[PDB]
């Protein structure tokens, strides 16, 4: 699919989340796994080593 | 109009969609003049 | 439809795309190579 599907009405409206953010969000979620343990995923967290 | 309300709530909506309208026209042709009106407007014809 | 320039070998007379429709035309007279491209057009969104 390149441009004749585009061209007979056929559109395609792009991701509301661009992949950077996604990215984003991924990385906050291994931060919060390392630093932190399951303690953020239940309102504020807290700081343990590894 | 596309609600069929009086108070749209809040958000998008797609209604229709736009676009460009022609403008003129092109006719191109080849050029030839001949002419074939064989139709008789004699001959009999055949079986 | 908006007539473009495009330059690839058409040797074969005439006229082609998935869909077949067409994208070139030999022109009868000055023969050369035309493109075809949809006039431009789309959805609109009413934010509000
Ligand atoms: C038809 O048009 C072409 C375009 O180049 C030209 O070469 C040719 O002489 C024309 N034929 C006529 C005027 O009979």
């Amino acid at each position: 699919l390149i441009c004749a599907q585009k061209f007979n009405g056929l559109t395609v409206l792009p991701p509301l989340l661009t992949d950077e953010m996604i990215a984003q969000y991924t990385s906050a979620l291994l931060a919060g796994t390392i630093t932190s343990g399951w303690t953020f995923g239940a309102g504020p967290a807290l700081q343990i080593p590894f | 109009c596309t609600l069929k309300s009086f108070t749209v709530e809040k958000g998008i909506y797609q209604t229709s969609n736009f676009r460009v309208q022609p403008t003129e026209s092109i006719v191109r042709f080849p050029n030839i003049t001949n002419l074939c009106p064989f139709g008789e407007v004699a001959t009999r014809f055949a079986s | 439809g908006v007539l473009t320039e495009s330059n690839k070998k058409f040797l074969p007379f005439q006229q082609r795309d998935i869909a077949d429709t067409t994208d070139a035309v030999r022109d009868p007279q000055t023969l050369e190579i035309l493109d075809i491209t949809p006039c431009s057009f789309g959805g609109v969104s009413v934010i509000t």
